[PDB]
């Protein structure tokens, strides 16, 4: 029991490029995609762990 | 003390010259009181400056990052990830460190040269007209008003002028 709860949900993500079609096709257990995004390409970065604030 | 003026025959530096790092002070009859020399001293601070300027701005830094985090199951990579940052952390640390003690020590037999580079003038500009104390002065064996001396400064001093005089009183001592 994790969270309360003895059931999965195992996530997936794929970049769809231009030109491209994705098909989804399923018969249960789907959890549909409802919002995606289109975004542009920021090479050479990171994420930092960080409490500092904002300025 | 390489050249062997700085902590040398001349043990101290002067309190009282804040216009330059180079100076001369002089004790005559019109008065005494200390003098910078420019010449000497402009050369050094736009040098140094310079030196300065040149370790700082040959560090060319790309816009990049460090942070990376790795899944549990890559911990070799995520041990090979830290690798590279010690092995720099490692090299950029030595380099640096040993640099600063080399232009320490270049930095101060560059400043010892200059004080015995003006030794070397006003010595070879009277020549005989005065005997060298070894503390990193002269005794005129002659009288100099403050227009002579003003041209042992300035590196226009007249030997034939003061030159008969010297004689008479070399001759007395």
């Amino acid at each position: 029991k994790v969270r309360d709860q003895e059931g999965r949900i195992n996530y997936y993500w794929t970049l769809l490029e231009p030109g491209d079609t994705i098909i989804f096709e399923a018969n249960g257990n789907l959890i549909a995609p409802r919002y995606a995004f289109a975004l542009s390409r920021g090479f050479g970065s990171g994420i930092i762990n960080s409490n500092a604030p904002m300025d | 003390g390489l050249f062997g003026a700085i902590a040398g025959f001349i043990e101290g530096g002067w309190t009282g010259m804040v216009d330059g790092w180079y100076g001369y002070h002089h004790q005559n009859e019109q008065g005494s009181g200390y003098a910078a020399d420019q010449k000497s001293t402009q050369n050094a601070i736009n040098g140094i400056t310079n030196k300065v300027n040149s370790v700082i701005e040959k560090m060319n830094t790309q816009f990049t990052a460090v942070g990376k985090e790795f899944n549990k199951l890559e911990r070799r990579m995520e041990n090979l990830n830290k690798k590279v940052d010690d092995g720099f952390i490692d090299i950029w640390t030595y380099n640096a460190e040993l640099l600063v003690l080399l232009e320490n020590e270049r930095t101060l037999d560059f400043h010892d040269s200059n004080v015995k580079n003006l030794y070397e003038k006003v010595k070879s500009q009277l020549k005989n007209n005065a005997k060298e104390i070894g503390n990193g002065c002269f005794e005129f064996y002659h009288k100099c008003n403050d227009e002579c001396m003003e041209s042992v400064k300035n590196g226009t001093y007249d030997y034939p002028k003061y030159s008969e005089e010297s004689k008479l009183n070399r001759e007395k001592i």
